[PDB]
């Protein structure tokens, strides 16, 4: 990379990060995707 | 109507066979607990023996008899000859297995499921 | 008491006939007499015809119209208004 | 030396399906629909057996669609009613047919587009 | 045309005539005989001429058909018979190779082929273990591939694919267990068959 | 093109684990007058066959064509 | 190079995947854009065969040059679109210059 | 785009985060909610619109082969920009 | 006898005379390629895709449009054939814009398919590809027109089917472009068909935009009960998620349509929904529990009452399991007050004649009809798929048609009579000019709209349209087997409810007001607590939180008709069932279900279990409720008639006018429409 330099992008890591499994920075997964099914909230004022 | 036979012609030469491979599997039973140091009973063991030849005494069809005692026959080799381990023999048994509601309200309750 | 009446029977059989005549004959005047009752005619092809009366908490009873003549179906009508 | 059986063919004790999925299943006997999508009728040839619908629900983890139904995938293929029911009969599964439906034969005129007196004439082309 | 596989009428010849060869000493079990565009001559055969119709491939010396490569099963459930039963032999004298078929059902046995081949042998024990195809005389008919008390014939086209049970290590009971198949993602189904014919050529009637 | 290569079949005389050793090493260097043979007569040319209802197109293809990015979809749908 | 995604959801990842380890889940963007919700890859049920990047029209999905990714834990071997989109801009350096080396043979 | 609900946990470029009686955040606890920083929708919005003379123009996302495949983009309408389907760069014309 | 011979690739076909060449080919199962043919529309012959070599003919022709001559000899696969097919692909894919992968059409496609099967597999067009600016056509239909071939399909649906004369081509040669001209919406009730017919991704779904790919979703065939003409639908879904709705074709019944309400308000299934079961706190707010305090508190109830002091009340889109389920469970405290929203004239033979309550002719006996007469009903927002058939009858047929009530826009000329009821007597009287155009009709069809019989006078009005009838046949103009009187439905639950022997209306709860009340998703706001004693106890089964809901004492939540195996039957009387697509959300159980555990709870267990017992106790009480897909002949009009002759009840002055008279009115009538956000866009786009 002295030589021949990589393109620079804005959104490219300024610092690298290596290996960081078994640590607080670890990977966690999870659904990206938000609730599918609304439920009906009952009103706040009584009236059986 | 005519078709060609496993082993037995008529359901009379079938049930002769059905006979003969309950005694081979009753007799079988005591070695298999000590074999693979079972924790049930031979009570327990000759128990599921019967249960499991019961949910077939409804067949009629000589064939059909004919192939579950050649799978049975297959099954109690597999057993004498220490081919199964204590896994395989264990799985009759279903030990890990919740208890499954048979009732209509207690299947109600937990899902949709009949 | 009773509370319901049900005849079922087909369109075309020769078994409903009788029943297909009573309808076509006296069902207006049964209708006329018991003003307050359901009488519900449901007709379904090659059904056996039948006559279903319900009474209270729901017990229900079923009497076979097959072959009957319009006469005996007026008869089993009868029998159930009755009781 | 061919032997003599009246029984009906009945082979569930023999294919190693759990109870539950003989008796409390549904099978669906029918003829796909034509996509609505598309005007090929390549996909409405041959009679299918599918099963009835159970639950899905989103996997804690990653939100996948989990299920139990063993038989959640299960398509079989059949070139007449007549096949699928006995396919079905045998295995102890409880079935619906459902008949054929194929598009009736339309009566189509070109030149009924610039009638004379009738409705059929065209605004537009 | 480059990217045109070629025809050899040479070979097509020869098997058609082969073919017809076998049909006519032994048409009390064949019932078919054709030969494919790449030409891979099949015979078509009732189960009852299993054992002569290989026999005769075998040591015939117009046929000399030593080498089984391979016998298999195909599940067809919309036949009355779901079960053909393929032998593909090899014939290293005449550098050919044939195939034939014939048919059962979930409760008709079919003759083992040992005494012809001894290579049969593993082939109809897998038969069975994915299929339940019975082979009557075999010297050691029993489960070749799947696990020990393992329900079903999996290669069944309605066993399904995942199966109906699956194994996990249990601590309360301290050994390997069975449990009916839950999956945190269900396989998904794809329809990806195109609405519009392909192969007019292969047609069927209406 | 196995019949444009010139090879010779290694064959046995006993039938026992050493001849068949034998023939194992001996088919090693018959690979390796094999492969010197592919070197050299290595023709030019395309490497799949030219048909895009089998085989996908290049992605140059797949980018500017019609035609190609149908049966591009089409390929790996 | 604007740092908009190159991935449409047109599926064909998905519909290619030998493994089936590909998840996805699409909507239009708050700017009417044709984009994922989801992109889940199950690292271990993929295979690593390279065909979803061969069959991506717009080079959104790649195999990078990375192999030192060993996980003390299943779970975080199962990547959802955030884990993929920061591998995309760790790697992308090596990932351009890696294709710009092979696109003429593709 | 990256704001933080009420609880402190980060929103993501989909509009995920868990809400404030969900027990799945219990995940991250002790670790930590992998989300990407550069959001897609902020950084084309940055793009300038690109000025043309003509009625059509084409886009293949820059890179030639590397891009995207070519579209005709139409511009006829003076109201709103032209945008690419694939990448999201706008167009207009003079 | 007048069939000729004609011969595709050789074989041997006997056609009728007018039979095209394309539809030659269809009978010995060969397809021939196609875009702009329909064979529901008018031939185009432009897209010029079908086109095919006649053997000894040297010019290939256009199958569509072609009628085929004795002796021809059709060649589908010669290189004539072949070639001309390419060439037209190659035309067809020269401006078409590079889309596949963002286009919603994709794997579903027309275009892409042909494409691969006849057309050549690369390209060699080297110049720029037209584009093409984007039109707005409302809420429900994306249009990117770059993609659009010109096939004029939508063009030809819109005037012909829908009535709708605002799609055309404008410009010339290669700039010809379809669209409005002007700004304008394409909003009609049966809109979104559209998407379906456009072989192209030109026009798609705007709410199904980006969401799934077709060669991943699961197809469930089911029933639209969004009306009560049981349209044939298709539920797609994926992961467990409904996806969209299609239609599926069914000749006899919706064809290959369906309506905007049945195709786009499925996403009121995803909100509003209730998923837990709840009871009142002390502080009188509800409170999520469990199923077993729930059906306690309900079971306790229904022991302590008997007799009148337990009512029910069945909503639109409850199924023929729960129906029975729910009359058993009353009948065994001896309650027979059983009763629907939609009310029916009990007067007279009232539910006793399936025929008084029935369109007994038939959806597909308008198209023998050759007069019909229309009272007190707007047919094109009640059953818009039945209006369809009604247009189509009067397109191809020449149908005339007459309308007693508000003068609303049918998609088609029609004569006015006026709004007056007192018109029906002037009609059978004889003094009405109409009463001839009746008395010389050979197949006359009268239908009055159940949405009429909704007013206090209804049992005078369907005295007065039966007494018409009744003339009708009497005059003998009329074939014996032709069946005259129809009463159009417009609740997918009320035949049903009506076959079952349930009470139709509330009057006999407004007699006799219960102290408990079941609110089998009722959500018409028929009864409230202003009309039921202080202390009401009121159970809401339903799968929307909406009206009936927020003023139960409970809740139990139910399955919505995407979620169960469910009987309905249409206006017609045929018994359709739908089929599980997804499962119901949450704790929410199917409908039949929830009563058969409440009765055992309560100690009255039903005498069945499972889905096959519930519909085996169906056939016990109307035989015709387990006869899936097949229309059951009803009889004794005459008796009908002699009995509602019996008492003479007077017609109002008030004039009929439809609940719906235009296009707003349509978007959203019951819970799950209410519920739909693409519904409120609707409603949003035609009055603002
Ligand atoms: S590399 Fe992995 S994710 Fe990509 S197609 Fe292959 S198995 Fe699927
Ligand atoms: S990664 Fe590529 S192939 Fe996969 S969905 Fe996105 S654009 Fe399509
Ligand atoms: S309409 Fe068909 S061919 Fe055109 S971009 Fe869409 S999927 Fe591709
Ligand atoms: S928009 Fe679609 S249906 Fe209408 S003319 Fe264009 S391609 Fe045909
Ligand atoms: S289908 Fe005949 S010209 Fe279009
Ligand atoms: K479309
Ligand atoms: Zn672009």
């Amino acid at each position: 990379p002295t030589v021949k330099p990589p393109t620079a992008r804005k959104f490219i890591w300024t610092n690298h990060k290596f290996n960081l499994s078994g640590t607080p920075q670890q990977y966690v997964p999870y659904s990206t995707t938000r609730k599918k099914i609304q439920e009906w909230v009952p009103p706040s004022t009584p009236y059986k | 109507t005519s078709v060609k036979p496993i082993f037995s012609r008529d359901m009379n030469e079938a049930k002769r066979r059905v006979r003969e491979l309950y005694r081979a599997w009753y007799r079988e039973v005591p070695n298999t607990v000590h074999l693979f140091q079972l924790d049930i009973s031979v009570k327990q063991g000759r128990d599921k023996v019967r249960e499991m030849f019961k949910k077939n005494a409804h067949i009629t069809d000589p064939r059909v008899v004919d192939l579950l005692v050649i799978k049975g026959k297959m099954e109690l080799e597999e057993t004498i000859k220490v081919w199964k381990q204590r896994t395989h023999v264990m799985r009759f048994f279903h030990e890990t297995e919740a208890p499954r509601p048979k009732d209509f309200l207690s299947k109600f309750y937990v899902g949709h499921d009949p | 008491g009773l509370r319901e009446i049900r005849i079922h029977l087909c369109q075309r059989s020769p078994g409903s006939q009788g029943v297909r005549d009573f309808i076509e004959k006296r069902y207006v005047e049964l209708k006329k007499a018991n003003p307050d009752l359901p009488i519900l005619i449901r007709e379904c092809s090659d059904v056996q015809p039948k006559l279903w009366a319900r009474y209270a908490f729901g017990q229900e009873k079923n009497v076979s119209l097959n072959n009957f003549s319009a006469d005996q179906v007026t008869r089993a009508l009868e029998n159930v208004l009755s009781s | 030396q061919l032997i003599t059986v009246d029984e009906k063919l009945d082979i569930t004790t023999i294919t190693g399906v759990p109870e539950e999925h003989i008796k409390t299943r549904k099978a669906r006997i029918f003829v796909p629909a034509r996509n609505n999508m598309q005007s090929g009728v390549n996909n409405t040839k041959k009679w299918k057996m599918e099963f009835d619908t159970r639950e899905r629900w989103e996997n804690p983890l990653m939100g996948w669609a989990s299920t139990a139904d063993p038989l959640s995938n299960l398509v079989l293929t059949f070139s007449t009613k007549e096949d699928a029911v006995a396919f079905a009969e045998k295995n102890g599964w409880s079935y619906d047919v459902e008949e054929r439906k194929v598009p009736k034969p339309k009566s189509k005129s070109y030149g009924a587009n610039f009638s004379w007196n009738k409705r059929t004439r065209v605004s537009t082309k | 045309r480059p990217t045109v596989r070629p025809r050899n009428d040479v070979a097509h010849k020869q098997l058609s005539a082969f073919g017809e060869y076998v049909a006519e000493i032994l048409p009390k079990y064949v019932q078919q005989v054709q030969v494919s565009c790449f030409n891979e001559l099949e015979i078509c055969i009732h189960p009852d001429g299993v054992i002569p119709v290989l026999t005769f491939l075998r040591d015939h010396s117009n046929a000399q058909f030593k080498s089984l490569a391979d016998l298999t099963a195909v599940d067809i459930p919309t036949r009355q018979n779901r079960f053909e039963i393929v032998y593909n032999l090899l014939s290293l004298r005449f550098n050919s190779r044939i195939r034939v078929k014939t048919y059962t059902d979930e409760l008709t046995p079919i003759e083992s082929s040992v005494p012809v081949y001894k290579a049969a042998n593993w082939y109809e024990r897998e038969i069975w273990d994915m299929f339940g195809v019975f082979f009557a005389n075999h010297p050691d008919l029993r489960r070749i591939l799947t696990d020990y008390g393992f329900e079903g014939h999996p290669f069944r086209k309605d066993f399904p694919l995942s199966g109906y049970v699956e194994l996990r290590y249990d601590d309360e009971v301290k050994r390997v267990v069975a449990e009916p198949v839950e999956l945190a993602q269900e396989f998904r189904k794809f329809d990806l068959n195109s609405p519009w014919e392909a192969f007019p050529a292969y047609r069927q009637p209406p | 093109v196995y019949d444009q290569v010139e090879f010779d079949v290694p064959i046995g005389s006993r039938g026992d684990c050493y001849d068949r050793y034998l023939c194992r090493v001996e088919e090693m260097r018959q690979s390796i007058r094999i492969i010197s043979q592919c070197l050299n007569k290595m023709p030019p040319g395309e490497i799949k066959v030219d048909d895009a209802k089998v085989s996908p197109p290049k992605r140059a293809e797949m980018k500017t064509s019609m035609e190609s990015l149908i049966h591009h979809f089409k390929l790996y749908t | 190079p604007s740092g908009e995604e190159r991935c449409i959801a047109c599926k064909l990842c998905e519909a290619v995947c030998p493994a089936q380890a590909i998840t996805i889940e699409a909507e239009p963007r708050a700017d009417g854009s044709r984009r994922t919700t989801r992109y889940d890859i199950d690292m271990t049920k993929c295979i690593y065969c390279g065909f979803c990047q061969e069959a991506c029209p717009v080079d959104a999905i790649v195999e990078g040059p990375n192999f030192e990714f060993s996980t003390e834990t299943h779970e975080e071997l199962l990547y959802n679109k955030e884990k993929l989109l920061n591998n995309g801009d760790k790697w992308e350096a090596e990932i351009a210059a890696n294709i710009q080396a092979d696109y003429l043979y593709r | 785009g990256v704001r933080t609900s009420p609880t402190g946990e980060k929103v993501t470029h989909t509009g995920q985060v868990y809400d404030d009686g969900d027990y799945r955040k219990v995940r991250f606890v002790g670790r930590q909610k992998e989300v990407n920083e550069n959001f897609a929708i902020d950084l084309i919005a940055e793009q300038p619109v690109s000025q043309v003379g003509s009625r059509v123009i084409s886009c293949d996302g820059g890179g030639g082969a590397l891009g995207h495949p070519r579209v005709y983009i139409n511009l006829d309408k003076e109201t709103k920009t032209g945008t690419c389907g694939y990448c999201g760069l706008q167009f207009r014309q003079q | 006898s007048n069939l000729i011979e004609v011969f595709v690739d050789g074989q041997s076909v006997m056609v009728e005379p007018g039979t095209t060449v394309l539809q030659a080919c269809e009978k010995v199962g060969m397809q021939i390629p196609r875009f702009c043919y329909h064979e529901r529309l008018s031939v185009a012959g432009n897209c010029r895709m079908c086109l095919v070599e006649i053997e000894k003919a040297p010019k290939v022709v256009a199958a569509c449009a072609m009628p085929v001559m004795k002796g021809w000899n059709i060649l589908t696969n010669s290189e004539k054939t072949k070639k001309a097919r390419e060439g037209v692909m190659e035309f067809l894919l020269a401006n078409h814009p590079l889309d596949c992968p963002i286009c919603d059409q994709g794997g579903e496609c027309d275009l892409q398919d042909q494409s691969m099967m006849f057309g050549s597999d690369r390209s060699r067009f080297l110049e720029g590809k037209r584009a093409v600016e984007d039109k707005n056509i409302g809420p429900l239909v994306k249009t990117i027109m770059t993609r659009c071939i010109q096939c004029t399909r939508c063009i030809r649906f819109a005037s012909e089917i829908a009535g709708v004369d605002d799609l055309g081509t404008t410009g010339r040669g290669n700039d010809m472009q379809v669209g409005t001209y002007i700004e304008k919406m394409f909003m009609s009730e049966l809109s979104g068909n559209i998407i379906d017919i456009c072989p192209v991704g030109a026009l798609t779904s705007k709410p199904y935009a980006f969401t799934a790919r077709p060669w991943e979703t699961r197809k469930t065939e089911s029933i639209d009960v969004m009306d009560a003409v049981g349209s044939n639908i298709v539920v797609s879904t994926r992961t467990g998620e409904v996806m969209r709705i299609l239609p599926r074709m069914h000749e006899d019944i919706n064809e290959e349509w369906i309506s905007d309400k049945t195709r786009f308000a499925y996403d009121g299934l995803k909100r509003q929904r209730l998923t837990e079961p709840m009871v009142r706190n002390e502080k009188g707010l509800l409170t999520h529990t469990t199923w077993e305090d729930a059906l306690s508190r309900v079971a306790g109830m229904l022991q302590s009452f008997q007799g009148n002091d337990v009512a029910a009340i069945a909503g639109g889109l409850v199924d023929a399991e729960a129906l029975i389920a729910l009359k058993d469970l009353l009948n065994r405290v001896d309650s027979d007050t059983l009763c629907t929203e939609e009310v029916f004239p009990t007067a007279g033979a009232g539910t006793d004649l399936r025929s008084n309550y029935l369109l007994n002719t038939t959806i597909a006996g308008v198209e023998e009809a050759d007069v019909v007469l229309l009272v007190g009903t707007n047919p094109r927002f009640e059953a818009p798929l039945f209006n369809a058939r009604i247009r189509k009858s009067w397109l191809h047929n020449d149908l005339k048609v007459a309308l007693i009530g508000s003068p609303v826009d049918l998609t088609y000329r029609y004569d006015h009579l006026g709004d007056s009821p007192k018109i029906l007597q002037d009609i059978a009287s004889g003094s009405h000019p109409f009463s001839q155009v009746l008395q010389e009709a050979k197949k006359p069809m009268v239908i009055l709209g159940s949405s009429a019989l909704q007013r206090n006078d209804g049992a005078a009005i369907l005295a007065a349209v039966s007494n018409i009838a009744q003339k009708i046949r009497t005059s003998s103009g009329v074939t014996g087997d032709w069946k005259v009187m129809n009463i159009l439905h417009r609740i997918a639950s009320q035949v049903a409810a009506l076959d079952l022997g349930y009470k139709p209306g509330v009057e006999a709860i407004q007699k006799n007001p219960p102290k408990m009340l079941f609110l089998l998703g009722a959500d018409g706001g028929c009864i409230t607590r202003q009309d039921l004693p202080k202390d009401c106890f009121i159970v809401y089964q339903g799968h929307h939180g909406d009206v009936g809901a927020p003023i139960a004492d409970v809740i139990l939540p139910g399955a919505a008709y995407t979620e169960k195996s469910a009987t309905y039957v249409n206006t017609e009387g045929r018994a359709q069932q739908t089929k599980v697509a997804v499962t119901p959300p949450g704790l929410a159980r199917e409908d039949w279900k929830i009563i058969r555990a409440l009765s055992e709870i309560a100690g009255m267990t039903l005498p069945y279990d499972t889905l096959d017992q519930v519909r085996n106790r169906l056939e016990e009480v109307s035989p015709n409720l387990v006869r899936y897909d097949d229309v059951e002949g009803a009889n004794y009009f005459q008796q009908a008639s002699e009995l509602s002759k019996l008492v003479n009840q007077q017609l109002l002055a008030d004039p009929l006018v439809p609940p719906q008279l235009t296009i707003k009115d349509f978007y959203m009538t019951d819970s799950i429409s209410r519920a739909s956000q693409t519904m409120a866009k609707c409603v949003k786009a035609v009055t603002e």
